[PDB]
DNA sequence: TACTTGGCCCTCCTCAT
DNA sequence: CAAGTAG
RNA sequence: UUUGAGGAGG
């Protein structure tokens, strides 16, 4: 169906799972050879590299929370409060 | 409400489905002696209108099926004389939250 | 005949890509598959009509290596022929079994025994021949046929025409 | 693949792929109510010769165009004025389409997006079926019966009288060369 | 069996335990969507208790010589004595302690007032204490306004559900009411200024705190409750190494198969 | 070593969703097989090589989908096909919900 | 996985349609017509006759061919064929219901007992749940036995209305071994229901019959509970097992299948010859037989139909039935590789997160590490450093989907790096693994530690995460699993993380302690009456590995 | 008031053994055991005879004659148990993947 | 009436046909 | 060893 | 190699 921007219920936070898998995800994607949007202080591990785009919300992620409907919201990385 | 005593004929009985709209119910006195819903246990159901029930569907995302049913026979389910449709809401105590919100559909 | 129909390819993108500009090389590679393709349910995908506006939506991520994967709805002009349609074209080839005229991408062949009786088909000719009572058929001209039926295959599409009915023949 | 605008629900059996004639019965794919990507409904797209030259030549043309937007950071006249074209923005192998625009240089009926225009805005007051309402835009015809004979599905959608003019100011329109 | 018998359940993204035919289960896991981790014994003090010590403890009376607050406390202590429009603030906020009393006394008929909740109000405040070197010696500053309005407004951010409408909206006061109690009770006027004297400062942090420590405290839409709930069940089954009823683990079997002929039947009338 | 249902278990608790898959699938069966887009079975003929692909009798060579199962899976399957039940295997749902 | 490139699209399974074969299908579908019972020898000369498994179907021998479809062995899942079998045969499973079936319809017309007329059929018919209508539609007329051609319908008892007809009593039914017999009620008429008449009686039940009894028009008719073509798995499903050459090897299966053949044969050729009536239903039993039990195993009707030796022969569906078998014991539970196990013993000595890994092991178990510009250099010399000393690698897998084994390798000291490239290396110190010990009934039961190679052939764990395991070291054993994608670390990293665990949500309080030595020692230290000197207090200070430096 | 039993007595037969178990579980499964109506056992008399899907319930005692039964009656399944997407070898809608991932090439211009 | 399937997890040996 | 389920 | 039994380990 699709949930408007707008009218989103959702956690305004990132889940841990999301977070997780988010990094990890990016991590393998950078260590794929992925294009890096940090500057690595030196870092040279890329779920390190992750942990890093993800503390500058730098990542260009985009998670799609399906609800028990089928309907889903759209949250990016940036967006979603990264508490934990 | 007929309010038997011992018992109805099971001749008798076959006859309160027969005149729609209306409808009929029986209940033996020694089952009515006591109110269950007094019950320390029996939190209390609350009857949902039409609206009420289309609007908490609707709220929830829910198909009719994935709600939490209730016996058509339950004994609650009698003392309010519910119907196969009609949803109830149960408000109940919780050592968790205070009070805690339940829905059950009848079947 | 020709058609502009409506399509979508799916095409997954190795996490390298995963650029700047990458809307730059999903577009690219959708162009090298699909311009020069060939269906029986699509016929010849010919050409990708408005390049600008061709949609990407997102694309997600598969599960097990970065690669993520788009949904690349797009829209072209195609041309897939059909049986009993009219359409002319130039002769390409000819043989002692009849010649093949070219409409379009494709290709159409007329049997010997396909076209009118008072053709025959001549041999000892440079190029090679049909001659009629006051038709000359050869390579270069222009005939128009019916198809009579078509056979999808590979990449390519072929199909059987007659010219032995009416209003058909040279031009 | 390149799945198509419309997922049939291909349940088990199928079987009844009828066939495919100028009875305007083309393969499902071609119904003359398909759907476009906004979601709503669209007639199919009848697109006859030199009309469809001219819409080939529009976006491989406007493509040269945004082709560069990102580089800074007379018949047998035209048979060269396109094999340009191509070698620029098209895949090179294509050579399907190499001989698509020679065949629809060479066959097409006109030059004018005007006179285009005409032809359509003509052919489009019958109530004909696109694909009527494409033979008829790229296949000479003097007759009724050349016509009503060279697409069958015609037959009784019109009268010979008023087919013949349309038929008329077709030859009228027809561009010189 | 407990964990096939709820593999599928897990807390989805609109905050209800459902499983795999998306059947709620329960619409707020737990009764009030709290991960079990977050969450420690405290004691609900507005329980136990003499209906003498509770008004000792948390009655404030502005128009009362020797039940208003010493201005030993307060900075604003005398300039305050008679404010009739705070009188009315301040029995707002007493009527309410006093409806969570009987709230409570309605729920925990044992009067056991210590019971697992999230965020630990005890310590956050503890913490508070020493970071901001508090001396219980010179008076606080906070408006009687600042504070009995700030924990008002702190209640409306403890969202665990968010909806945009009335049945859900609703749900939420419902799934935090309890915790709410725990938390007038300890941030009650009389308590905030008389037993832990906060500043505004180590006030305004308090609060910032229990806000976030609870938001961390919410379950994780994800979270595979199911076989959690299960195994944790199912585990302390195992540990079972062994007045006179059917008990332990063959009593759990007679439960899980719903059996009709249990060896003790038994009934507790009073 | 066997990771046997507790171990799953656990990892399901652990909501460890891709650690599971790839204990399942990448250190131990993973098997890629051939569909028939139509009936969703192991017919297919895959020929990977001069790409020809059919599965007649449902009759095809256009829509063929290739998945990635346990080969134990597999294994289920066709073993059930022996005893004349059919498991399809389609790659998009049309029951919606 | 599984090697190839193959130019199909790639999909994940949504949905799983059950169905039963249509005996035109299983026709459809097939590549071997698979009339003779034996199996290769064309006269002792070794190959496969066009008889049983490959006459086309897949292979063995290590050969490509496999009806073109080539491949070889591994890629090529089996072919099915069929074998038409000479009369229709039950199907072990389904004759439960292709019972009730009849009970619920009479023949000779084969139509419902019971229409939108009765009453207490149409709430019947109400029910949308096919389990439970053809639940409560037998209920209702199992009883009914009469064909009735007219019922009273919604108006007066008196005025009588018609439908379908030919009253014909209808027979009670029972089960005896593998057949149904039914008497037609002065004194009964005992006839046995033959399979040819029941089927017969299935394919002229009624489109909206089939629906409204629980099934589907589609996938499955009952008209298919009786078999009549039957599918003949390929090897893999029954594969050999060669002594080397000039010996035997064949599976179970590929045996049922020999007999069912055989049995089917025989039947056969007594139809087209001397064909005494009813001495033909005593060798027809035979079939029903066979393709019964290839299928089921374990009945009522107690003969096993044991394999010569007594041993009782693998009936299809043993090889599912719950635990060691298919389901429970293969697809929910497997073997994995990269996974390891030794003896616990405790260590104080290493961080609460931590693992001892043997060098044994570490350099045995192994992980799939990318070649990129950040370890090119690291990696290059694991690589040349090869598979013996700790810190190195075994292999070396280029895009080129082809392993090189650095043990061997005329080049395993020559060897360049192509960015892209994967070089399995050794478990080093810090990769993220998955410990544990068995019985696992907690979410804790396993965790992820942080590899530390040790030496010594032991798991060494810190004490304080011995309860969650609930471990001791007399002789305990443990099992460590080394992920593979570095999203797959990742996952143990984030959530699996023994430091994570430390407060048990199972009992929202910590799950992890002080105990033994350290509990027991740290009371003592406690004790008002404890005072410690200067050059001890000294050295204490040192081992907080966080001391400030401030005495 | 059932429910308030069931749960009220498995809860003793935890507490008789001083272990403790924090009230969700047991509520959880006794709510598991009552929504559908009244008294589900947990057995494959009661549970694993549910609307579940075939390959999940199919996973646990009653193994093939389930599967048979599902074929026969041509039942469709969801593929949203855990059971099933781990007999198929896909990852399963839990935890990591109970939601999507994608690069939204917009953002993926702003990040240079 | 009678009987049917359920039966910790994992691991390791040795033996015999 | 048992209890329940179903014919 | 598969299988089937017995002994043992936490
Ligand atoms: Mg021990
Ligand atoms: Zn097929
Ligand atoms: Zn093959
Ligand atoms: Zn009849």
């Amino acid at each position: 169906k699709a949930i408007p921007k707008d009218q989103r219920a959702t956690t305004p936070y990132m889940t841990k799972y999301e977070r997780a898998r988010i990094l990890g995800t990016r991590a393998l994607q950078i260590s794929m050879n992925a294009p890096v949007f940090v500057d690595l202080e030196g870092e040279t591990d890329p779920l390190r590299i992750a942990m890093k785009e993800l503390a500058e919300k730098k990542i260009p992620l985009v998670i799609r929370r399906y609800l028990p409907d089928g309907s889903f919201e759209d949250w990016s990385v940036e967006e979603l409060i990264v508490d934990l | 409400i007929f309010v038997y005593q011992n018992n109805i004929t099971p001749s008798a009985m076959k006859l309160v489905p027969s005149i729609p709209p209306a409808t009929i119910e029986t209940f033996n006195e020694a089952a009515l002696v006591v109110n269950i819903t007094h019950h320390e246990l029996v939190p209390k159901h609350i009857r949902l209108s039409s609206d009420e029930k289309r609007e908490l569907l609707k709220r929830y995302r829910l198909k009719e099926s994935q709600l939490p049913r209730i016996q058509r026979a339950d004994p609650v389910a009698l003392y309010l004389g519910l119907k196969r449709g009609e949803v109830v809401k149960i408000i109940r105590k919780s050592e968790t939250s205070g009070r805690y919100a339940s829905y059950r559909i009848c079947m | 005949m020709f058609f502009i129909k409506d399509l979508s390819l799916n095409i997954t993108l190795h996490p390298s890509f995963f650029g700047p500009r990458m809307k730059q090389y999903l577009k690219t590679k959708l162009l090298e598959e699909v311009e020069g393709s060939c269906t029986g349910k699509f016929g010849y995908i010919l050409c990708v009509l408005d390049y600008d506006n061709i949609d990407i939506q997102r694309g997600r991520i598969l599960p097990t290596d970065g690669s993520a994967e788009f949904n690349v709805k797009y829209r072209a002009v195609v041309f897939k022929p059909f049986k009993g349609e009219v359409v002319d074209g130039t002769v390409v080839s000819c043989s002692q079994h009849g010649f093949e005229v070219q409409v379009g991408p494709m290709k159409v062949f007329v049997t010997k025994h396909l076209m009118p009786q008072d053709l025959t088909f001549n041999a000892g000719s440079n190029p090679p021949s049909y001659q009629s009572s006051e038709d000359v058929i050869t390579i270069k001209s222009r005939i128009r046929v019916k198809i009579e039926g078509c056979i999808s295959q590979v990449s390519s599409i072929h199909a059987i025409g007659s010219i032995k009915e009416d209003y058909l023949g040279a031009i | 693949s390149t799945s198509t605008f419309q997922t049939r629900r291909r349940r088990l059996k199928k079987v009844e792929e009828e066939e495919n004639a100028a009875t305007l019965q083309l393969g499902q794919e071609f119904q003359l109510k398909q759907i476009n990507h906004q979601g709503e409904e669209e007639e199919l797209i009848a697109l006859n010769l030199s009309e469809a030259r001219l819409v080939i030549k529009e976006a491989l043309v406007e493509r040269r165009r945004a082709f560069k937007r990102s580089q800074k950071k007379t018949r047998e006249k035209e048979l060269e004025s396109i094999d340009v074209l191509l070698e620029q923005t098209t895949g090179g192998n294509n050579k399907d389409l190499k001989n698509t625009m020679q065949y629809l240089t060479n066959f097409s009926r006109f030059r004018d997006q005007e006179t285009v225009g005409a032809v359509i805005q003509l052919l489009k007051s019958t109530g004909l079926h696109p694909f009527e309402v494409a033979q008829l835009g790229s296949l000479a015809c003097d007759t009724a019966d050349e016509a009503k004979t060279l697409i069958p599905s015609l037959n009784n959608k019109i009268s010979d009288d008023e087919l013949e003019r349309i038929l008329k100011e077709l030859s009228n329109l027809e561009t010189l060369y | 069996r407990l964990v096939k018998a709820l593999e599928d359940i897990m807390v989805h993204y609109d905050n209800t335990t459902r499983n795999s035919l998306g059947n709620v289960i329960q619409f707020i896991y737990g009764e009030d969507g709290m991960d079990a981790a977050h969450i420690e014994k405290q004691s609900l003090d507005t329980i136990g208790g003499s209906d003498a010590a509770f008004e000792k403890r948390y009655r404030v009376d502005l128009l009362n010589t020797d039940h208003t607050l010493d201005p030993s406390l307060l900075e604003s202590g005398s300039e305050i004595l008679g404010d009739l429009k705070l009188q009315v603030l301040l029995d707002e906020e007493y009527k309410q302690l006093v409806k969570d009393r009987k709230f409570l006394r309605e729920v925990f008929v044992d009067g056991e007032a210590n019971w697992p909740l999230p965020v630990n109000i005890r310590r956050i405040i503890q913490n508070a204490q020493q970071t901001f070197h508090i001396d219980h010696t010179k008076p606080s500053d906070l408006t009687i306004k600042d504070i009995v309005l700030g924990v008002k407004d702190l209640q409306e951010n403890l969202l665990v559900l968010r909806g945009k409408n009335e049945i859900i909206q609703n749900a939420q006061r419902d799934a935090v009411t309890l915790f709410c109690c725990l938390l007038r009770s300890r941030l009650a006027t009389r308590r905030v200024l008389q037993e832990y004297r906060l500043t505004k400062q180590a006030f305004d942090w308090v609060l910032s705190n229990i806000e976030a420590q609870f938001l961390r405290s919410v379950v994780h839409p994800g979270e595979m409750v199911g076989v959690l709930a299960a195994q944790s069940i199912g585990e302390p089954a195992t540990q079972m190494t062994l007045k006179k009823v059917t008990s332990g683990v063959p009593r759990l079997k007679e439960i899980l198969n719903v059996a009709k002929n249990m060896k003790t039947p038994s009934l507790t009338v009073y | 070593l066997r990771f046997g249902e507790m171990e799953r278990d656990c990892m399901i608790a652990h909501g460890a969703a891709s650690f599971l898959k790839e204990r399942l699938m990448e250190a131990s069966d993973a098997f890629r097989v051939h569909i028939c887009g139509i009936c969703g079975l192991m017919t297919v003929i895959a020929k990977l090589n001069h790409n020809q692909f059919e599965c007649k009798g449902c009759d095809n060579k256009i829509d063929i989908y290739q998945i990635h199962i346990p080969y134990a899976a597999k294994l289920l399957f066709q073993e059930l096909m022996a005893m004349n039940i059919t498991p399809r295997l389609y790659t998009d749902r049309s029951r919606d919900f | 996985v599984g090697q190839q490139y193959s130019s199909a699209p790639l999909r994940t399974v949504k949905e799983v349609q059950f169905g039963l074969f249509s005996p035109e299908e299983v026709r459809a579908i097939s590549v071997a017509k698979i009339r003779f019972p034996e199996t290769m020898d064309e006269t002792q000369t070794r190959a496969k006759i066009g008889g049983l498994n490959d006459p086309r179907l897949g292979s063995i021998d290590r050969n490509l061919k496999c009806q073109t479809c080539q491949e070889g062995m591994n890629e090529c899942p089996g072919h099915f064929g069929h074998i038409d079998l000479a009369k229709p045969v039950f199907h072990v499973g389904f004759i439960a219901k292709i019972k009730k079936v009849c009970e619920c319809v009479c023949m000779h017309c084969g139509k419902l007992l019971l229409d939108e007329h009765n009453e207490l059929m149409r709430q019947a018919l109400a029910i949308k749940d096919s389990k439970k209508r053809f639940a409560a539609i037998w209920t209702l007329c199992k009883t009914k036995m009469v064909c009735e051609t007219d019922v009273p319908s919604e108006d007066d008892p008196t005025q009588l209305v018609s439908r379908g007809g030919c009253g014909n009593t209808q027979p009670t039914i029972r089960k005896d071994g593998l057949k149904l017999v039914g008497s037609w009620k002065d004194e009964p008429e005992l006839r046995v229901l033959s399979t040819e008449e029941i089927l017969n009686i299935f394919k002229h039940i009624s489109v909206k019959d089939f629906t409204s009894l629980g099934f589907n028009e589609v996938f499955s008719r009952p008209e298919w509970m009786i078999l009549t073509c039957l599918p003949v798995p390929p090897p893999p499903v029954r594969p050999s097992i060669s002594f080397n050459e000039s010996q035997r090897g064949e599976d179970d299966l590929t045996f049922k299948l020999a007999d069912i053949l055989k049995a089917n044969i025989s039947l056969e050729t007594l139809e087209h010859n001397g064909a005494p009536h009813h001495a033909i239903e005593e060798a027809e039993s035979l079939l029903q037989f066979h393709v019964a039990t290839y299928m089921d195993n374990d009945i009522a009707g107690q003969p096993q139909a044991l394999q010569k030796s007594g041993r009782p022969v693998k009936s299809i569906r043993a090889r599912l039935k719950g635990k060691e078998g298919r389901i429970r014991g293969n697809l929910m539970g497997k073997r994995v590789d990269f996974s390891a196990r030794t003896v616990i013993s405790g260590d104080p000595n290493l961080e609460l997160d931590q693992v001892g890994v043997p060098k044994s092991i570490a350099k045995t178990l192994t992980y799939p590490e990318v070649v990129t510009p950040y370890n090119i250099d690291r990696l290059t010399q694991l690589v040349r450093n090869g598979p013996n000393e700790h810190p190195g690698a075994k292999y070396v897998i280029r895009d080129s989907g082809d392993r090189i084994d650095l043990r061997y390798s005329k080049r395993a000291g020559d060897i360049q790096l192509q960015y892209g490239w994967k070089v399995e290396r050794h478990i080093m110190d810090n990769d993220p693994v998955l410990f544990n010990r068995q019985p696992s009934l907690h979410k804790m039961s396993m965790m992820a530690h942080r590899v530390k190679v040790i030496p010594y052939s032991t798991f060494r764990l810190n004490l304080s995460v011995t309860s969650p395991y609930n471990a001791d070291f007399d002789g305990d054993e443990m099992n460590l699993h080394v992920p593979q994608s570095e999203e797959t670390r990742a996952e143990l990293s984030q959530l699996c993380a023994v430091p994570l665990q430390i407060v048990s949500p199972q009992s929202n309080k910590p799950c992890m302690g002080i105990v033994q030595d350290t509990l027991c020692g740290i009371r003592k230290l406690t004790l008002r009456d404890t005072f410690i000197e200067l050059d001890q207090v000294l050295n204490m200070l040192y081992w907080v590995p966080d001391w400030d430096g401030v005495i | 008031a059932g429910r308030a039993a069931l749960y009220k007595e498995v809860y003793n037969v935890i507490a008789s053994d001083g272990s403790y178990v924090n009230y969700r579980h047991m509520a959880l499964l006794v709510d598991v055991m009552t929504t559908q109506g009244g008294l589900t056992s947990v057995t494959r008399h009661g549970f694993n005879r549910s609307n579940t899907g075939a390959l999940m319930r199919c996973s646990f005692e009653e193994t093939v004659e389930i599967l048979f039964e599902a074929g026969a009656s041509a039942e469709l399944d969801d593929c949203r148990g855990v059971s099933e997407n781990v007999i198929l070898g896909q990852m399963a809608p839990i935890g990591t993947g109970a939601f999507d991932v994608m690069i939204d090439e917009e953002s993926l211009v702003k990040y240079m």
